[PDB]
C-alpha cells in the first residue's frame, strides 16, 4: 500500500522534471538528442503525450539537416526500435502508431515486408486491434500489395480461429476491389456463402459470421431473378439453419437469418412462416423486440405493395 | 458470451449530490490527473458539462477557466490541451464547447480558429488532426462542430468533406477511422454527428445501422462499442447518441441499460467507472450522466445527442441539426 504508494510518487516526480527539462529544451531552440532521451523516458509509460511525439518529430528534422546520412539513417533504426518497444506495452496508443507511420512515409527505400511482419504479430496478439489493422492497410497501400494477396491473409486468419470481425470486416472492402465496377459476382457471392456458412455452423455462436452474411444476402444482382443455383443454395442454407435452431434453441443469429432467408426467396410464399419466426425470435431475443416489430412492420408493408402489384 | 454481470447490491438509485460533489472537487491536486494533462482542455470540457446537466456549473471557476483557455490558443489559431502543448483539432473542439457553455467564445480569436480549422482539409475532404497529419473521421467531426458552434461551416468545403466520411461507411451500416477501416461506435458517433451537422442524414442506411447498434447491447443490459467485446459505461453516449441521431433509440432496451449505467455509480466517492467496481474518472460521469439523459432522467437537463451539451445552451446559439424522424 505505502510502498506501492510511495514508488509513483517518486515515479511522478521524475516524469515532471523530465516533462520541464523537455519544455525548457524547445522554448530554448535546444532540438537535440537529449530531448530524445528525456522524451523516451516520459514516452514509456505515457505514450499519449502526443505533444513529445511532436517534440521527437522536431528533432529528427532538425537532425537531418545537420548530421550525415549514416548518422540519420542511425537514428531512424533507432526510433523504429523505440517505436516497437512503445507498443509492446501500449499497443493502441494513436500517437505511437502515427509516428510510425511519419516514420517510414519519410523513408526513400523502407523495408516494408518486415511492416507487415509487424502487423501479423501484433494481430496475432490481438487480432481486434483496429490500430494494428489500420497500419496493415497503411503498410500494404505503400509496399502496393495487390487485394488478391491480403485476401490470403484473411483466410488464414479465419481459419485459424474465431475473433474474427476485423477479419470478415477486412474481406468486406476488398473483395470488391477483386470484383470492381462503377454488388458482388455470383460465382464471387455463392463461394462467400460457403466461407460463412461453414463458418456459423461451425461456430453458431459468431456473431461475425451471422453481420458479414446477412450482407452477402443483399449483395446479390439482383433477384428474385434467383437462378436455379443461389435459390438451391439460399434454400439449402435455410433448411440448415433450421437443423441449427433445433441443436441450439437459444440462439437469436439462427432464427433471424430464417426470417432473411425466407425474404430471400420469397416474402409473400412465406408469409405465414415469417410471421411465426418474429413471435419466436421476439421471445428468444426480448432485448430486440422493438427493432423486431419495426422490422415486422416493413416486411408487412412490402408484403402490401407486392399483393397490390397484381395483375 | 463476453459480459460483466451486475451485483445484486450494484447502485440502483442516481446520486447526482455525489457525482456533483466528486466533479466539483476533481483535480485538487495527484498522479493521473498529473499525467493526463495532454488532454486537460478535454477533461475540462467533461467536468462543466456534466456539471452544467446537473444544474451545478456554477461551482465550477468560471473565470480560471477562461484565463486557461485564451492561455491555450496557439498564433495558428488552434488550442492546445494545456499551456505548453501543442494546439490540435480536438481541443480547439473542446475549447470552443466550454466557451459555448459559457457564452464567452470572443474569449479567443474566432477567425484564426476557423483559419486553423480551414487549413487542416485534404485534397480528399478529409480532416488531419494537426499539422503532423493523422487522418481520423474524429477530426471530420471536430471540425464540422466546431465550425458550427462558431456559425462557420462554410469555411470549409463540405461537399468534399461529406464525400470522405461517405467513403468511412461500411459493409454493416457503420463507420470507422478511415477508408477501410472496421465499424466502431466511437467513430459511428463522430460520423453520424458529422451528417447531422452537414445535412445528410438520408445517406445513412438508418435500419442497417441501427441494428448494428443496438446490438451493442449486452445480456447485462451495457453497450459495447463493436461485436464481440466487453461492454463500457461510455458507450451509452456513443452507440445511444448515434441511435437517437438516426431516430432508432427506441431499439435499445431502456430499463435494462439503466439499471447498467447506475451499477458503474461508485456509492462512496461518487462519479461512474466503465464498469461496476472499476476507478471512476470524469470521462466516464460525462457519459453515463450523458446517456441517463438521453433515455429521459427527470434529473437531467435534456442533451444534445450531436453536441454532447445541454440542449438549453445549443437553443441559444441557434445550432440544433435536424435528426432522422
Ligand atoms: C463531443 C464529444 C463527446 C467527442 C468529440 C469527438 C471524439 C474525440 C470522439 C471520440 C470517439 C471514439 C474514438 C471513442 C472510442 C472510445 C473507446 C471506448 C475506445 C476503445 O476502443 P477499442 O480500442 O476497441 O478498445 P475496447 O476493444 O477495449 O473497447
Ligand atoms: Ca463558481
Ligand atoms: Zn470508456
Amino acid at each position: 500500500a505505502e510502498a506501492k504508494r510511495l514508488e509513483r510518487e517518486q515515479k511522478l516526480k521524475l516524469y515532471q522534471s523530465a516533462t520541464q527539462a523537455v519544455f525548457q529544451k524547445r522554448q530554448a531552440g535546444e532540438l537535440d538528442e537529449s530531448v530524445l532521451e528525456l522524451t523516451s523516458q516520459i514516452l514509456g509509460a505515457n505514450p499519449d503525450f502526443a505533444t513529445l511525439w511532436n517534440c521527437r518529430r522536431e528533432v529528427l528534422q532538425h537532425l537531418e539537416t545537420e548530421k550525415s546520412p549514416e548518422e540519420s539513417a542511425a537514428l531512424v533504426k533507432a526510433e523504429l526500435g523505440f517505436l516497437e518497444s512503445c507498443l509492446r506495452v501500449n499497443p493502441k496508443s494513436y500517437g505511437t502508431w502515427h509516428h510510425r507511420c511519419w516514420l517510414l512515409s519519410r523513408l526513400p527505400e523502407p523495408n516494408w515486408a518486415r511492416e507487415l511482419e509487424l502487423c501479423a504479430r501484433f494481430l496475432e496478439a490481438d487480432e481486434r486491434n483496429f490500430h494494428c489493422w489500420d497500419y496493415r492497410r497503411f503498410v500494404a497501400a505503400q509496399a502496393a500489395v495487390a487485394p488478391a494477396e491480403e485476401l490470403a491473409f484473411t483466410d488464414s486468419l479465419i481459419t485459424r480461429n474465431f475473433s474474427n470481425y476485423s477479419s470478415w470486416h477486412y474481406r468486406s472492402c476488398l473483395l470488391p476491389q477483386l470484383h470492381p465496377q462503377p454488388r458482388l459476382p455470383e460465382n464471387v457471392l455463392l463461394k462467400e456463402l460457403e466461407l460463412v456458412q461453414n463458418a456459423f455452423f461451425t461456430d453458431p455462436n459468431d456473431q461475425s459470421a451471422w453481420f458479414y452474411h446477412r450482407w452477402l444476402l443483399g449483395a446479390g444482382s439482383g433477384r428474385c431473378e434467383l437462378s436455379v443455383e443461389k435459390s438451391t443454395v439460399l434454400q439449402s442454407e435455410l433448411e440448415s439453419c433450421k437443423e441449427l435452431q433445433e441443436l441450439e434453441p437459444e440462439n437469436k443469429w439462427c432464427l433471424l437469418t430464417i426470417i432473411l432467408l425466407m425474404r430471400a426467396l420469397d416474402p409473400l410464399l412465406y408469409e405465414k412462416e415469417t410471421l411465426q419466426y418474429f413471435s419466436t425470435l421476439k421471445a428468444v431475443d426480448p432485448m430486440r423486440a422493438a427493432y423486431l416489430d419495426d422490422l415486422r412492420s416493413k416486411f408487412l408493408l412490402e408484403n402490401s405493395v407486392l399483393k397490390m402489384e397484381y395483375a | 458470451q463476453k459480459d460483466v454481470t451486475i451485483k445484486s447490491d450494484a447502485p440502483d438509485t442516481l446520486l447526482l449530490e455525489k457525482h456533483a460533489d466528486y466533479i466539483a472537487s476533481y483535480g485538487s491536486k495527484d498522479y493521473e490527473y498529473c499525467m493526463s494533462e495532454y488532454l486537460r482542455m478535454s477533461g475540462v470540457y467533461w467536468g462543466l458539462t456534466v456539471m452544467d446537466l446537473m444544474g451545478q456549473l456554477h461551482r465550477m471557476n468560471k473565470e480560471e477557466i477562461l484565463v486557461f483557455i485564451k492561455s491555450c490558443q496557439h498564433e495558428c489559431g488552434g488550442v492546445s490541451a494545456s499551456i505548453g502543448h501543442d494546439p490540435h483539432l480536438l481541443y480547439t473542439l473542446s475549447a470552443v464547447q466550454i466557451l459555448t457553455l459559457y457564452d464567452s467564445i470572443h474569449v479567443i480569436n474566432v477567425d484564426k480558429v476557423v483559419a486553423y480549422v480551414q487549413s487542416l482539409q485534404k485534397e480528399d475532404g478529409s480532416f488531419a488532426g494537426d499539422i503532423w497529419g493523422e487522418i481520423d473521421t474524429r477530426f471530420s467531426f471536430c471540425a464540422v462542430a466546431t465550425l458550427a458552434l462558431l456559425g462557420k461551416l462554410d469555411a470549409i468545403n463540405v461537399e468534399k468533406a461529406i464525400e470522405f466520411v461517405l467513403s468511412c461507411m461500411n459493409f454493416d451500416g457503420g463507420f470507422g477511422c478511415r477508408p477501410g477501416s472496421e465499424s466502431h461506435a466511437g467513430q459511428i458517433y463522430c460520423c453520424t454527428g458529422f451528417l447531422a451537422i452537414t445535412s445528410q442524414l438520408h445517406q445513412v442506411n438508418s435500419d442497417l445501422l441501427g441494428w448494428w447498434l443496438c446490438e451493442r447491447q449486452l445480456p447485462s443490459g451495457g453497450l459495447n462499442g463493436r461485436p464481440e467485446k466487453l461492454p463500457d459505461v461510455c458507450y451509452s453516449w456513443w452507440v445511444l447518441a448515434s441511435l437517437k441521431i438516426i431516430g432508432r433509440l427506441h431499439w435499445i432496451d431502456r430499463e435494462k441499460l439503466r439499471s447498467f449505467i447506475l451499477a458503474c455509480q461508485d456509492e462512496e466517492t461518487g462519479g461512474f467507472a466503465d464498469r461496476p467496481g472499476d476507478m471512476v474518472d470524469p470521462f466516464h460521469t460525462l457519459f453515463g450522466i450523458a446517456g441517463l439523459s438521453l433515455l429521459g432522467e427527470e434529473q437531467i437537463k435534456p442533451v444534445s445527442p450531436v453536441f454532447c451539451m445541454p440542449e438549453e445552451v445549443l437553443q441559444r446559439v441557434n445550432v440544433q441539426p435536424e435528426l432522422v424522424s
